[PDB]
RNA sequence: AUAUAUAUAUAUAUAUAUAUAUAUAUAUAUAU
RNA sequence: AUAUAUAUAUAUAUAUAUAUAUAUAUAUAUAU
RNA sequence: AAGC
């Protein structure tokens, strides 16, 4: 549950760290982040947004349960 | 207190500003001081009615301490060692009972010394006896670290404070320093002494004598008592003198008590030395409200250290503390030693200050003053086995596949190397190349100066040299019967006068003796005193390091005197929005070995010298031939220069290591030889080399490694914005980084934090431990700055402590006066409350002004009149019916201060003198019709003035010595000095020319021929004095005192002919509400007023006085000031330029520049400061921290205000009087209490010409 | 000059009260209220007076 | 399912800016 | 020194909000 | 033995 911009940046940083580890150096000579390109609008898939364009602040099954439980009726008094 | 006032009524009333001072009252008080006894002082202590607030619990644990047996053991090498229970550092003296090792002293049954019988079994070889005697001797040494018995200081404090509160002449009110009834340290001192003494009628827990210490036989005595008493008396003095807050003093006392109640007092103090800084200075202004911050500018070139003051900038919350919080660390430290409370109140009090003013800096200074100030003492064996046993950790080493074939001992480093060593090699390469190309290197005089530099009257481990030479069957002259020490480097040079270098080649690989120094709040430091050939062969290293420090980096050369450092650097660095980084190298000497550094620097120096130096000898070292193997396959021979020969030998020595010789005087049977690789501390190349490597490594980090090891763009931008020529200042292992505040405020703290982590990581892979501090404060050379205000550290100037490392007895009586005056001046620089400090200094001067002597039934008393101290620079309080507290300790010393205060109070002095019947008929230009010639004699003022100039050390000169042996010694020294025939011919030419022309004008022409005589005298004076020399002292002082005089020196009589005229005050130099030096505030009026009227010295003194001389450096033994004075005397007395040429030729300058400089000096005009030295006029040491130059230039007007007068005319060719009279005006203006005042010349009695004739007469007659 | 902290205003009420008894009481400004020594236009304090 | 590290919601604890009013005494001025 | 007018300073008293950290619950990776 |  993160902002997609933020996950794109963090996910680039992870790639840079993995590159540094592969090259066996303290720095990665080839970086996927902090480049000259202003990729501010870049988006990446995240678990924050459902398939309907809504927010996943509450799980979909929970929404279905609450919606369906507002109509149930019980036996008469 | 009744007996105190009974004995010192008149004296206290005189030194408290109630009655006029007089010699007779002073001597009566001195006699009373000499007539007390220890128990009498304690009974006096019993009468102070201490208040409740000075009460605090004392743990019972201090008195009851275990035996010393479990703290020591014997190693496999049959050496006594300290058993460690708290960690690797628990090697200090434990806290153990002692009384069961004491033999009662005859006639002093209550006291005793270490048992002599135990000493007998110790020297036999017993184990327990050895342990016991080691413990006893080390405890005695720990208790001997004071200047004088504490009872003297305590009694002097009692006498001073019996006078009550002081009246402020400027504030027109009374100070509110609480009396002794609220002095917690004195109450603790009295209670602990009484509890130790108990029923026994003697009160002193121990007795400090020159021969050592005697312990009181009590079952509650502990080895930890003496240091505790020293700390308590220091704190008690400081609270009453500087007006410390009693609440903080109580915390300091609590820390001292906790230290006593621990297993080892010294170890505890060492481990807890940083509570006050970490809780007050490093955590200050967390929430900021307002205040002022000075606006300083760093001009160009920054190499010049040129700063100019602009003004004040209001502060704001924008500049609150932003360094990482240290709360967790402080709490952990306080918890680990059971002082969490003290930390709690320290933090709580610190949070209370939100504005930057005088109050906050005063609080910080008071908090810092409460740290203990003992000299940590531990046995030499543990120091050696703890300090030389660690080695660098080269985490990333230079690959072995990156070296060439050997050239003798060196090995050339390839240029394809991936290591960072390449830049270090390049830097040293260029440094050596630029050094060797200087023509002055080949000048014989320069080489002679370098040779003489390390020829001093200090030790050089000559014995090891002797058996090293005997190892190859070479016998040195013995100089039998010489009344000089053989254990001096002068003696070594004399014995090494006429030997070939090939014969002395093996001497470099000799051993090294021992040497220790104790410090305050720091572990004792060890020294390796290299011998003469080692110093000789270490030259190129020193020269290259000097070149680097002089040219390629920012590096100072100032000493540890507070005056000579760069205050502007610190004040600029601490001021926001600038930020400072404090960088230190832990165990710097132990971190430089052959593995990484030496193998590169030696190769670089050897290679970067061959071109500019091929086929030339040097320093006596000749050229030689070495094997060549750099290129593959081809192995050839190669000539090398003298420097390269020295490099080869020094490389051999560095590769092998070092051979330290130890002789533990506190431990019988503890002596051996220790092989170590630690870089020597006693050599001449230590500090310069350390500074050079510091700068080089910092630049390498900022340029190559650092940019390649971090990826955060902010860190990259920051690092690319930093360079060493702009931002880094280094000296030895201490360095400072300045982060210039940006246009948007100040640099983000997170970026600084990550950069610091980068430096910390970068230091490890070549084995350097970077101790880095970033807390919003600036520290350099143990000077502390916060927000542009410097905080003096009182604790590092112990009042009573004195460093004693050896077992030798202490000094004869008159020597202690120098230490007392030094204490007074240390208090002056540290900024204590001036009135209380002056009163207390007078008390001490009284307490030490008398001495019993035995002259063979001629039992006499040596007594110094009060005037001798005044001549020594201690200001008066009230005399001759004048107003009290009208003088300031910015008074100069010697004749200048005397003239100043006479000039200030001449009329009152005359009226007082007449009113007392001292009336005569011969009208005097200075005193009218006053009979001063007898009043001064009976007031002992003449006597005090004259005896204040006698040498108060024994003059070992004149001892009987055979003519043959003495002349052999002198000729050997001269032969050693005069190697190159060119220099000898120069000196002969100078002597002949001087006899032709300059003979008869002055009687003491400095010359290179006098160096052997001065060396012999210095070596002779280094020996231990005997009893008849002390008798010579005593009879000389008695002769001086009993005599009668008629005038002062000619110079002072000349000075009194000049009178001035005070006028309207100056203009303020800085804003009145800007804190600059902590404690210098409105409650400290006179220093505050002087500082704001004159202004701080905003330019470093070393560079300022570098231009006040003609010759920068001379041969060790001669004084540059002496040569300058001789030259200016010759010019003034009308001698022609050939005389000056001759004089320059004696000191060895070559003929052509000798003539050039002689002519230039004759026709040149010189500065006031440089010109005033002809009459031994020097700037007072206390003025160094003030802007005296501008006040010389534009506030001492030599023209009368009303217009030209008849007598104030200077003859045209006597312009140097313009230089002298400026000093007189300066002394008059500075001596007076209050603000600086514009001063105008008024009149000279005899006219300018007569004054000039008198001065020239003195100039000619001196030196006879 | 105005001294706003003062809280006495009897003069104001008395001035109004005097209007009813014009025939026997004549209210005038006390001479101490006039500029000192005649005053001058060169003084700020006199201008405020 | 548990432990270490990281993230969100909830609760508790901790920390922090600024402001207002009266008397006496004191300071300045006047009178004795 | 007494009285009056004007002004500065210390002390006592009173309110809100927010943010940070820690802890509990849920999950992923490694280990059991 | 006791440095720069």
């Amino acid at each position: 549950l993160v902002n997609e911009h933020s996950e794109a940046k963090d996910e680039a940083d992870e790639a840079t760290k993995k590159q540094a580890k592969d090259t066996d150096k303290s720095k990665a000579q080839v970086t996927y982040s902090d480049t000259g390109i202003n990729n501010a609008n870049e988006l990446s898939r995240s678990g924050n947004v459902d398939n309907e364009g809504g927010s996943n602040q509450k799980p979909m099954s929970t929404r279905i349960a609450e919606a369906t439980s507002a109509i149930v009726s019980k036996h008469p008094a | 207190s009744s007996m105190i006032l009974t004995q010192f009524g008149p004296f206290i009333e005189s030194i408290s500003g109630i009655t006029d001072q007089s010699n007779d009252v002073f001597e009566d008080a001195a006699k009373a001081f000499s007539m007390f006894t220890r128990s009498d002082v304690y009974k006096a202590l019993d009468e102070i009615p201490f208040s409740d607030d000075a009460m605090l619990p004392i743990p019972p644990t201090i008195y009851t301490k275990p035996s010393h047996d479990s703290y020591y053991y014997i190693d496999a090498l049959n050496r006594v060692r300290r058993k460690t229970y708290q960690g690797p550092d628990d090697v200090y003296v434990p806290n153990c009972s002692i009384v069961e090792l004491l033999e009662p002293h005859e006639t002093l049954t209550s006291y005793g010394r270490l048992s002599e019988a135990i000493e007998n079994r110790a020297k036999d070889g017993d184990s327990q006896a050895r342990i016991a005697t080691t413990y006893g001797r080390i405890a005695e040494s720990q208790a001997r670290q004071i200047k004088a018995p504490l009872e003297k200081f305590v009694l002097a404090l009692l006498v001073a404070e019996a006078g009550g509160s002081l009246y402020d002449p400027v504030l027109q009110k009374y100070d509110e320093i609480p009396d002794l009834s609220h002095n917690c340290p004195l109450w603790c001192f009295r209670e602990i002494c009484r509890h130790i003494s108990g029923p026994l009628p003697d009160r002193a827990p121990y007795l400090y004598l020159s021969a050592g210490v005697f312990w009181l036989m009590s079952p509650r005595m502990t080895s930890a008592i003496p240091p505790l008493l020293s700390d308590l008396v220091n704190l008690a003095i400081l609270q009453q003198t500087a007006g410390l807050d009693p609440s903080l003093v109580k915390l300091g006392v609590q820390i001292c008590l906790h230290a006593a109640a621990s297993s080892s007092y010294a170890w505890f103090i060492l481990k807890t030395k940083s509570i006050f800084p970490q809780n007050t200075l490093h955590s200050m202004y967390e929430s900021l409200e307002g205040g002022y911050c000075p606006n300083l500018e760093w001009l160009e070139p920054r190499s010049d250290y040129k700063f100019m003051y602009m003004g004040v900038m209001p502060l704001s919350a924008k500049y609150a503390r932003s360094a990482p919080s240290n709360d967790k660390k402080a709490r952990e430290l306080g918890e680990k030693y059971g002082l969490s409370s003290v930390v709690g109140e320290l933090r709580k009090r610190t949070k209370t200050y939100v504005k930057h003013d005088f109050a906050s800096v005063r609080y910080i200074r008071d908090a810092m003053a409460c740290t203990s100030g003992i000299f940590l003492v531990r046995t030499p064996t543990e120091t050696v086995l703890q300090e030389y046993t660690q080695s660098p950790e080269i985490k990333v080493p230079i690959p072995q596949k990156d070296w060439t074939g050997p050239i003798g001992e060196i090995r050339i480093l390839k240029d394809t190397t991936s290591s960072i060593a390449r830049y270090l090699y390049r830097t040293w390469y260029l440094a050596a190349a630029r050094m060797a190309a200087q023509p002055r290197t080949w000048d014989p005089l320069f080489q002679a100066i370098m040779r003489s530099q390390y020829v001093t009257a200090r030790g050089g481990s000559g014995a090891a040299l002797r058996e090293s030479l005997y190892a190859i069957n070479v016998s040195l002259p013995d100089f039998k019967g010489l009344p000089v020490k053989a254990a001096t480097k002068i003696f070594q040079a004399a014995q090494l006068a006429n030997l070939p270098f090939s014969h002395t080649s093996v001497a470099i690989l000799a051993d090294t003796s021992m040497g220790l120094r104790n410090q305050v709040q720091r572990r004792p430091r060890s020294i390796m005193p290299l011998n003469v050939p080692q110093q000789q062969v270490s030259a190129p290293h020193t020269l290259t390091a000097d070149y680097i420090n002089y040219h390629m980096n920012l590096s100072t050369t100032s000493g540890s005197a507070v005056i000579e450092k760069v205050i502007p650097l610190g004040v600029y660095a601490s001021s926001p929005p600038n930020q400072s980084i404090n960088i230190d190298i832990s165990a710097c000497d132990a971190s430089i070995t052959w593995d990484f550094f030496l193998s590169v620097i030696m190769a670089a120096i050897h290679e970067g010298v061959a071109s500019s130096s091929i086929g030339k000898p040097f320093m006596g070292v000749p050229a030689s031939i070495v094997n060549d193997e750099s290129v593959v396959g081809v192995r050839a021979a190669r000539p090398i220069s003298g420097m390269q020969n020295m490099i080869q030998h020094l490389s051999k020595l560095y590769k092998r290591g070092f051979s330290y010789r130890v002789n533990d005087s506190f431990s019988p049977g503890n002596d051996f030889t220790h092989m170590t690789t630690t870089f020597p501390s006693g050599s001449t190349a230590t500090s310069t080399e350390h500074t050079a490597n510091n700068s080089t490594m910092m630049e390498t980090f900022l340029t190559v490694w650092g940019p390649e090891h971090t990826d955060d763009p902010d860190v990259l931008r920051l690092m690319k914005s930093l360079t060493i020529q702009r931002n880094y200042v280094c000296q030895g292992d201490d360095g400072l980084m300045i982060i210039d505040g940006t246009t948007a405020g100040k640099v983000n703290s997170e970026t600084i934090q990550k950069m610091l982590e980068l430096i910390s990581k970068y230091g490890e892979e070549f084995g350097w431990k970077y101790d880095i501090a970033y807390d919003g404060t600036a520290e350099y050379l143990k000077l502390y700055f916060i927000f542009g205000c410097r905080i003096p550290n009182l604790s590092r100037h112990p009042i009573v402590g004195k460093e004693r490392a050896n077992s030798s007895a202490e000094e004869p009586w008159p020597a202690i006066l120098d230490q007392i005056m030094g204490v007074f001046f240390n208090g002056v620089h540290d900024g204590l409350q001036w009135q209380r400090w002056i009163r207390y200094s007078w008390a001490l001067c009284c307490a030490f002004s008398r001495q019993r002597t035995m002259i063979g039934e001629s039992v006499g008393y040596l007594q110094y009149p009060m005037w001798s101290f005044v001549y020594w620079g201690l200001p008066l309080v009230k005399a001759f019916g004048s107003d009290p507290w009208i003088f300031s300790w910015y008074m100069p010393t010697g004749d200048l201060g005397m003239y100043s205060w006479i000039s200030l109070i001449r009329p009152l002095m005359t009226r007082w003198m007449v009113a007392n019947g001292y009336v005569t008929d011969r009208c005097s230009p200075v005193f009218g019709n006053a009979d001063y010639r007898r009043c001064f004699n009976e007031l002992k003022l003449y006597q005090g003035y004259y005896m204040a100039q006698l040498p108060r050390n024994p003059k070992k000169s004149g001892r009987a010595a055979p003519r043959e042996v003495r002349e052999q010694f002198t000729q050997a020294l001269s032969d050693y000095l005069m190697q190159n025939p060119e220099l000898k011919s120069r000196v002969l030419r100078g002597r002949s020319e001087w006899e032709k022309y300059g003979a008869g004008i002055i009687h003491n022409p400095p010359s290179l021929f006098d160096v052997p005589h001065k060396w012999y005298q210095g070596a002779q004076e280094a020996a231990i004095a005997t009893r008849e020399e002390l008798a010579e002292m005593d009879e000389t002082l008695m002769r001086a005192r009993r005599h009668s005089y008629s005038s002062f020196s000619k110079l002072l009589e000349a000075y009194l002919l000049v009178k001035w005229r005070m006028c309207e005050a100056r203009e303020p130099s800085v804003d009145l509400r800007l804190p600059l030096c902590a404690g210098i505030d409105p409650l400290n009026s006179d220093p505050f007023l002087k500082m704001v009227s004159v202004g701080p010295m905003l330019q470093s003194t070393r560079k300022y006085f570098a231009q006040t001389l003609f010759m920068a450096k001379t041969v060790s033994g001669l004084d540059v000031n002496a040569i300058d004075s001789a030259l200016l005397r010759l010019r003034t007395l009308g001698a022609d330029k050939k005389a000056l040429t001759a004089q320059l030729l004696m000191v060895g300058l070559q003929e052509s520049e000798a003539d050039a400089l002689a002519g230039k000096i004759m026709l040149q005009d010189v500065n006031t400061v440089q010109l005033a030295r002809v009459v031994n006029l020097a700037v007072p040491d206390t003025w160094m921290s003030l802007d005296f130059d501008s006040m010389f230039k534009h506030h001492v007007k030599l023209l009368p205000k009303d217009g030209r007068h008849l007598n104030t005319d200077i003859p045209p060719r006597m312009g140097w009087l313009r230089a002298i009279l400026r000093f007189l005006g300066a002394g008059m203006v500075m001596t007076a209490t209050g603000v600086a005042v514009d001063i105008y010349l008024e009149d000279i009695h005899g006219g300018g010409r007569s004054l000039g004739q008198r001065f020239m007469t003195w100039m000619r007659q001196e030196g006879r | 000059k105005l001294r706003p902290s003062n809280s006495d205003f009897s003069s104001f009420r008395v001035a109004l009260a005097g209007w009813l008894y014009n025939g026997v009481v004549t209210t005038v400004i006390d001479d101490s209220s006039y500029p000192k020594d005649g005053g001058s236009v060169t003084s700020l304090e006199n201008l405020w007076d």
